[PDB]
RNA sequence: AAAACUUUCAGCAACGGAUCUCUUGGCUCUCGCAUCGAUGAAGAACGCAGCGAAAUGCGAUACGUAAUGUGAAUUG
RNA sequence: GCGAAACCACAGCCUGGGGAACGGGCCAGGC
RNA sequence: UUGAGAAGCUCAGACGAGUAGGCAGGCGUGGAGGUUUGUGACGAAGCCUUGGGCGUGAGCCUGGGUCGAACAGCCUCUAGUGCAGAUCUUGGUGGAAGUAGC
RNA sequence: UUUCAAUGGCCCGUCUUGAAACACGGACCAAGGAGUCUAGCAUCUAUGCGAGUGUUUGGGUGAUGAAAACCCAUCCGCGAAGUGGGAACGCCCUUGUGGCGUGCACCAUCAGAGCAUAGCUGUUGGGACCCGAAAGAUGGUGAACCAUCUAGUAGCUGGUUCCUGCCGAAGUUUCCGGAUAGCAGAAACUCAGAUCAGUUUUAUGAGUAUGUAAAAUGAGAGUU
RNA sequence: UUGACCUCAAAUCAGGUAGGACUACGCGCUGAACAAUAAGCGCAGGAAAAGAAAAUAACCAUGAUUCCCUCAGUAACGGUGAAGCGGGAAAAGCUCAAAUUUGAAAUCUGGCAACAUUUCUUUUGUUGUCCGAGUUGUAAUUUCAAGAAGCUGCUUUGAGUGUAGACGAUCGGUCUAAGUUCCUUGGAACAGGACGUCAGAGAGGGUGAGAACCCCGUCUUUGGUCGAUUGGAUAUGCCAUAUAAAGCGCUUUCGAAGAGUCGAGUUGUUUGCAGCUCUAAAUGGGUGGUCAUCUAAAGCUAAAUAUUGGCGAGAGACCGAUAGCGAACAAGUAGAGUGAUCGAAAGAUGAAAAGAACUUUGAAAAGAGAGUUAAAUAGUACGUGAAAUUGCUGAAAGGGAAGCAUUGGAAAUCAGUCUUACCUGGGUGAGAUCAGUAGUCUCUCGAGACUAUGCA
C-alpha cells in the first residue's frame, strides 16, 4: 500500500503520466534487468537500454535471440534489435520492436557516464 | 444557497494543525493565554463561574504585575471589566498569583554600555 | 473545463506541479532547543506538552481527554505567598536550572560612572558632604542640570561601588 | 451531482403551439444541425435530466452513541463464537482455540517474515492463503474508478500498544490491525456479517474489560457504560421446552403430522 | 392452380450502428497556495516550423538562444 | 440522364339488418 | 418414521369477476460492503438461433453458432432502476416512387 | 417450425360517454424519455435508553486513507411539571357445575413516558412527476433582432415504464365550494350464557293492510 | 531701486505614479420584472470587510471585531423575523487632534560625494555636505484604560555589526527487496499446475491475456546525503552618541478630549441613510432602566471566516461517447448571422502495419488470382455488429386483406432415453481396517497416519 499522499494511485492519472511522458522521462521508463553475471558482478538489479547494449530476448516470438540495440523507439516503447526483422510482402525487411522489459542485458555498452552510474547506484567495477 | 459541511472534517484537521503550528514558533509557553473567572450577567447565569477576556487593573496591582509587564508574560489586561465585590477580586487575584507561582521566566540578554 | 485550463491541457508544456501534500506529519519544533530534544514527533502537542511537565492551556480544555489505562478571605488571598511549584520531570528541571544559571551569569546591574558623571557628582559633594542631599540639588552654581536629591543619590551609590 | 447549469447551456425558445410538432422548444440560429433540436427537458436529447443531483442530499446518518456501542460489543461477542467465523467465510478449522489470544511478544514483531511465521503456528495463515487466492478483478465500472481488484478479508488482529506489530502485518494480504481502544464495526462486521476472525495480544485481551465492562459495572474507557441485558437469560429454549420443569405439566402430546 | 406477381418462413449478401467491453474525458468533494499591467498586460493580427492534416510551440536569436541537470538520442 | 415532397394503425366489391356510427372489419346473402 | 430452514412439517373445510382505491409477496437493471477457498483465452460479456428445459407470470437456466476480456449466484446497502404511445427527443430506414417532375 | 382444415376472432392507447358513437395520438425500428432530492409537521412500526434522553457547534484522538472509527468538557433542545363489570391467579368441592377471595388495562358509578435514530405513510414548502400558455423586465445589436432573469406564471392539454395474489367501493342521504354521514379497510377493546336480520310470524292495539310488543329460521355479535 | 515674500505660468527639465485585464470570494453605488433580486456602474486583496464601545445589561454583572452552535422560527411586526445572555474557534492591541522644545525644529524630502548591502552587478540603506520643506508647526511627550509636572528608591535597557553551530522552512539533485526457474495451453504467459523468494514494499500503471518478485514505481521516507536561498533563537568576538531612556511608588501642583456635526422640522430612498430649512452644549452629550452605562462627530490593526476564479494536489458507492462540460477527437472548432450573438456532428484494425508484394482484366475507380495474420466472420466503408429496411436463393401458400387463438393432420426438425446391475456361489491368487505379529509419528490407555513381516 501506498501511505503517500504525493503519489496518486488513480489509474486515469497513471496513464496519463506514462503515456504523456517526455523523452527524458521514457529514458528511465525503458529499462532492463541485467543477466545474472553482470547483476552480481556491477552490484546492479536493472539499467535503463541504450544503443549498441547487447541483449538476449526473453519473452514473445523472438525469445532466445540475441543482438545488438540499433535504436530505441521511445515514440511507441520499443527496441529496435540488429538481424531481428520481420519479412514483409516484398521481401523487405521490417523490424519488429521490443519492449525493453522482455530483454536482459548481457553485455554494457561502458562509458564514462554509465560508469558513474555504476559507482552511483551502489555498484562496483 | 445551501451552505454544505463537507469540509467540517478538513477545518477540523487545518485548526489542529494551526494549534501545532503556533506551538513550533512558541516552544514552551502555553499554546493559550490565562484568562479570568467571571460570573455571567444574568439572574439565569450569574452562579456560574466562566472565564473572562483580561483581567482588571486593581486585579493586577493587588497580585503586583504591572500592566506593561503582564501582557509580555500572558497575561491579558482588560481595561473595561471592574471589580464591583470584593469575591470577584479575590477569586482572580489567586488565579493571577498561582500562575506566577508555576510560572518559570526565561532571561533576556540586556544591552549594556561601558560607561554611564 | 475553462478556456485557460483547457489550454495548459492542449499544450505540450508540463504543468507547475508542486509536490507539497504532507498530512499527518506535525510542524517541527524551533525556539526552545530544550523542548526540541525532548520531543517526540509521532504524538500531539497536548501529548508532548503532559510528557514534559508542562501546561499547554492554563485554562479549561472544551472536550474529553483521552483516556488509555484504567486509573488504579482577603487577607489570605492578598498577603498570602505561593511556595512556587516543583518540577515534575526533568525536563522541566533542565528548564528551570538554565534560567537560574542564566539571571546569575546576567546580574551585573550596577553601573560606573563615566568622565563627566564622576567629575559632577563628586565636585557636588566636596562642597555639601555626603549626607546633605536636598541642599545638593539646590545649588544651581554647582548642580547645572538640576538633578533632585534621588538623582544625586544614586549618582554617588554608583560611585561608591 | 451533476453541474448546475448542464442541458441548460443553450438557448431555446417554443416555436408554438398547432405547428404540426411537439411545442418543446428548439434550439435558434442556423448553420449548425442544433437548428430544430430540443433541450431544456429529460427526453431531449442534451437537455436537463429530471431532478438533477444534489450535493446536499444527506449523506452521513446519525446512530445513537449507545446503539452503535451495543453493536460493537455484540460483535465482539459474535467473534468468540467459531460457529459464526466459519459461516462468514473465515478458515478457522485448525485454529487452536477460539477467542485467539497470543503473547504480548508479537506486540513487538518488526517483518513481515515473522509474522507469517506466527500465522503458520496457530494455523491462521489457511485464512490469508483464501484471501490471496480471491483476489480478482472486480466486474463493473467500478475498476474504472479506482475500485481495480476485489478479494476476502482475513484476521484482524487486536494489540494493545504498537513496537512493530502494525508494520510487521499490514503487507500480509486480508490482515487488518486494530488498537482495542478504537474497535470499529466496519472491521467487526464487514459486511454487516457477524462473525470476524480475530486474533488478540494478551495485553488487548486483559484490556477488554476496562472498554467495555461489565453488565453490572461500568467500563472504565467508556464513562457510564454498562453492557447491555439480554430479553432472555439462557437462550437455548430447547433447554427450556425440553426440561424437567416444563415437560412435567404439559398434557401429553398429540401425534405428529395426522393420518388422512 | 406452375411461371410471373403477392404473401410467409429460412439461408446468404447488403444497410445501419444498437448492444457489450474500455476510456490520457467530464462531474463532484476535499486540501495547499497567492502570482497581471506604461519595465507595455489580457486580447487581436501577422510571421517562423525542410514537410508536417490541423493543433501545438516560438518571435526576424522565430516548434527557440544562454546556463544547469540527465547522458545518446531524433523518428511519420 | 438526374431525380423529390406531402401523406402513411391496418386495410380496401356490394346488399340489407345490425339499436351506440356501424361500414371498412360484425351477422345472413350474392360476388 | 427419521417429516425441527418451528421462518419447518402436517391435517381439514370453504372459497375464487372486478374499475377507483387498499394490502402482500416476488422478477429485472447500474453501483457498494460481505460471501461463493466463485466462472473465464481449454473463451468473460454481448449478440444470433424452427435446439432443449424451468416458472401462473415478471423472468431464469442451457445446447449450437458468432465473438474476444472480463463476469456472476447468495445476504445486505444504494439509486439518474424497467416504456408502445407524450402531433415525445436524437439517429437510422421504408411505402408513396423511379412517381411529381427537371 | 411451417402450412392446411374446422370453429372462433372489429385497432391499440387517451378522452368522451350508462354504454358506445366519437374525436384524437400511431409509417417503421433502435437508444433516450417522466412522483426525484431536501427542510418541516403528524400517524404507525422497529431499535436504543428511560424520568430522563440526544456523542459529531466544537475539543480530544486516529501511524496500516486520518474526510472513517473511537472518546466527551461546557452548554442547549425536548420531556418530567370508594362501588360495579373486567385480564390473570390461588383455594375448593358436587368435585364438572359453581362458590370464596386477590383484581391489571379500560369503561361505568360516587405512584410520570418520554427522548433519539431508522423506515413506512400522509401532508405543506421549495422547479417538486414530465411536456406543455402571449410574456414582462434589465442590458445590448442593426418597430425589429439578441442574451439573461427563467426551471416566470397551468385549476387546463398530452403522457407517465415489471409480474402475481388477496380485499374492493361509491357514483348520494343530509345540511350546504365544503364540513358530515353513508359505503370500504386498519388497530385496540367485549363478548358466543350476546346479540343481530332489505326474515316470516303470533298477538296487543290502532286504522285487506298498518306500527308496536313477544314464536320460528339464519348468522357469534356490539363497538371505539 | 536693488532685494525678499506671495502669486500666475512655462520646460522634449529630474524622480515618480494612475489607466487596462481578471473578478469565485470581497466592499460600495444603482435597480426592474417575476427584492438590496438579475442586470448596470465603481474599487480592492490573498482574503476583504469589521474592529479596541457615544457596546450590553439591570446581574454575584459582562467587556474590540469576525465566524460557528444556541437563543429561535422566539420577541416583535404584518408570512416576515432578529438580538442580549449562553456554548465554541481565534485572541492583540494601539495611533493622532486638542499642552510652550522655547535653555536653543530637537523633524523631514532631495541633489552630490563616499561607504556598504543584495533573492539581485538588477536590491536596500548608512555617513558627510549643500539645497529645499517646515514656526500658518516638523520631532520628543500625551490619548482618558489616562496623563503631565514635581518628589522618592526600588526594579529595569541595543533599531549596531560579524563568526560559529544547532533547530525550522523553501528549491533542486542523490541513495532503495525479491523468479522472469520447470510442465501444459496459446500468435504472445502476465493463465493453469509445481517448486521458490521478498514483504516498514500484496498501492497503482506499463509490458503481446489476471505480474508483490519483467519495468517504472510503492515501503523505508513522520529520512539519510549533497548543494542553494532563507527565518526565529542560541553561543561568542567587536562596537555602543548612558550627561541617556523606562516601569513602579508618592502629591501643600496640574489634567487640554474632534461642529454645518449632534439635535429639531420636513421631503424621498431602502430603523439606518439622503436632500432641504434651521442649527447647538460643557459633568456636557449619547444609549438604556432619579439611577446605570458609554464618551460620537479623526485614524490603524493579525488570527479564527469566505472562496464555481487563479497555481497546484489528492480523491470519489458519480457519468461511461444520444451519458458526462457545448466540447474524451481539428471544440468555442467547423458552420450560421450585417451585427449583437449562436454553435455542432465526430472515440475502438491488429500483439505487431506484418496496411495486401507479385500476376492479370480495365480509360480509370476497382475486380479476380494470390499474399500477411491466431483471426481478413479484423482490410483504414476497419473491435463486437442488434432492430427497422433491401437484394438473391430455397421451400410453402395464394377468388377482393393479412390477421391471432383452440384442436389435430401432413412435411421438416428436435429432445430421448436402453442391461447393468444386484444376489448367491466355487476356484485361483491378491492385501488391511485380518495377524496365537514387531516399530515410528501426531493427538489422547486408544484414536488416526504410516513402516517391516506374514496372507493361516
Amino acid at each position: 500500500m501506498k501511505f503517500s499522499r504525493d503519489v496518486t494511485s488513480s489509474r486515469r492519472k497513471q496513464r496519463k503520466a506514462h503515456f504523456g511522458a517526455p523523452s527524458s522521462v521514457r529514458r528511465v521508463l525503458m529499462s532492463a534487468p541485467l543477466s545474472k553475471e553482470l547483476r552480481e558482478q556491477y552490484k546492479i538489479r536493472s539499467l535503463p537500454v541504450r544503443r549498441d547494449d547487447q541483449i538476449t530476448v526473453i519473452r514473445g516470438s523472438n525469445k532466445g535471440r540475441e543482438g545488438k540495440i540499433t535504436s530505441v523507439y521511445r515514440k511507441k516503447f520499443l527496441l529496435l534489435i540488429e538481424r531481428v526483422t520481420r519479412e514483409k510482402a516484398n521481401g523487405a525487411s521490417a523490424p519488429v520492436g521490443i519492449d525493453a522489459s522482455k530483454v536482459v542485458i548481457t553485455k554494457l555498452h561502458l562509458d564514462k557516464d554509465r560508469k558513474d552510474l555504476i559507482v552511483r547506484k551502489g555498484g562496483k567495477v | 444557497y445551501v451552505k454544505t459541511w463537507f469540509n467540517q472534517p478538513g477545518r477540523k484537521l487545518r485548526r489542529r494543525q494551526a494549534r501545532q503550528t503556533k506551538a513550533a514558533k512558541i516552544a514552551p509557553r502555553p499554546v493559550e493565554a490565562i484568562r479570568p473567572a467571571v460570573k455571567p450577567p444574568t439572574i439565569r447565569y450569574n452562579m456560574k463561574v466562566r472565564a473572562g477576556r483580561g483581567f482588571t487593573l486593581e486585579e493586577l496591582k493587588a497580585a503586583g504585575v504591572s500592566r506593561r509587564v503582564a501582557s509580555t508574560i500572558g497575561i491579558p489586561v482588560d481595561h473595561r471589566r471592574r471589580n464591583r465585590s470584593e469575591e470577584s477580586l479575590q477569586r482572580n487575584v489567586e488565579r493571577i498569583k498561582v500562575y506566577l507561582a508555576h510560572l518559570i521566566v526565561f532571561p533576556r540578554k540586556a544591552g549594556q554600555p561601558k560607561k554611564g | 473545463a475553462n478556456p485557460r485550463q483547457r489550454n495548459k491541457q492542449r499544450s505540450g508544456k508540463p504543468r507547475l506541479t508542486r509536490r507539497n501534500a504532507n498530512k499527518k506529519a506535525k510542524a517541527k519544533i524551533y525556539g526552545n532547543f530544550v523542548i526540541q530534544q525532548n520531543w517526540d514527533k509521532h504524538a500531539t502537542l497536548r501529548q508532548n506538552y503532559a510528557r514534559l511537565g508542562l501546561l499547554a492551556t492554563p485554562n479549561y480544555v472544551t472536550g474529553g481527554v483521552e483516556k488509555l489505562y484504567p486509573d488504579p478571605t482577603l487577607d489570605d488571598v492578598l498577603d498570602k505567598e505561593i511556595s512556587i511549584a516543583p518540577a515534575k520531570t526533568e525536563v522541566v528541571r533542565q528548564l528551570e536550572e538554565e534560567a537560574v544559571k542564566k539571571a546569575a551569569r546576567q546580574s551585573n546591574k550596577m553601573l560606573p560612572l563615566s568622565a563627566f558623571e564622576h567629575a559632577y557628582i563628586q565636585r557636588l559633594i566636596n562642597k555639601y558632604g555626603t549626607e546633605d542631599f536636598e541642599s545638593m540639588a539646590k545649588d544651581v552654581k554647582l548642580n547645572s542640570k538640576l538633578f533632585n536629591g534621588s538623582k544625586l543619590k544614586n549618582l554617588y551609590i554608583r560611585m561608591k561601588a | 451531482a451533476v453541474s448546475e447549469k448542464a442541458g441548460h447551456q443553450t438557448s431555446a425558445e417554443s416555436w408554438g403551439t398547432g405547428r404540426a410538432l411537439a411545442r418543446i422548444p428548439r434550439v435558434g440560429g442556423g448553420g449548425t444541425h442544433r437548428s430544430g433540436q430540443a433541450a431544456f427537458g429529460n427526453m431531449c436529447r442534451s437537455g436537463r435530466m429530471f431532478a438533477p443531483t444534489k450535493t446536499w442530499r444527506k449523506w452521513h446518518v446519525k446512530v445513537n452513541q449507545n446503539e452503535k456501542r451495543y453493536a460493537i460489543a455484540s460483535a465482539v461477542a459474535a467473534s468468540g463464537v467459531p460457529s459464526l467465523l466459519l459461516a462468514r467465510g473465515h478458515r478457522i478449522e485448525e485454529i487452536p482455540e477460539v477467542p485467539l489470544v497470543v503473547d504480548d511478544a508479537v506486540q513487538s514483531f518488526q517483518k513481515t517474515k515473522e509474522a507469517v511465521a506466527l500465522l503458520k503456528e496457530i494455523k491462521a495463515y489457511r485464512d490469508v492463503i483464501k484471501v490471496a487466492n480471491s483476489r480478482k478483478l472486480r466486474a463493473g465500472k467500478g475498476k474504472l474508478r479506482n475500485r481495480r481488484h476485489v478479494q476476502r478479508r482475513g484476521p484482524l488482529v487486536v494489540f494493545n500498544e504498537d513496537t512493530g506489530i502494525v508494520k510487521a502485518f499490514r503487507n500480509i494480504p486480508g490482515v487488518e490491525i486494530v488498537n482495542v481502544r478504537r474497535l470499529n464495526l466496519l472491521q467487526l462486521a464487514p459486511g454487516g456479517h457477524l462473525g470476524r476472525f480475530v486474533i488478540w495480544t494478551k495485553s488487548a485481551f486483559g484490556l477488554l474489560d476496562s472498554v467495555f465492562g461489565s453488565t453490572t459495572e461500568v467500563a472504565q474507557l467508556k464513562k457510564n457504560y454498562f453492557l447491555p441485558e439480554n430479553i432472555i437469560s439462557n437462550a437455548d429454549v430447547t433447554r427450556l421446552i425440553n426440561s424437567d420443569e416444563i415437560q412435567s405439566i404439559v398434557k401429553a402430546a398429540g401425534p405428529s403430522r395426522v393420518k388422512r
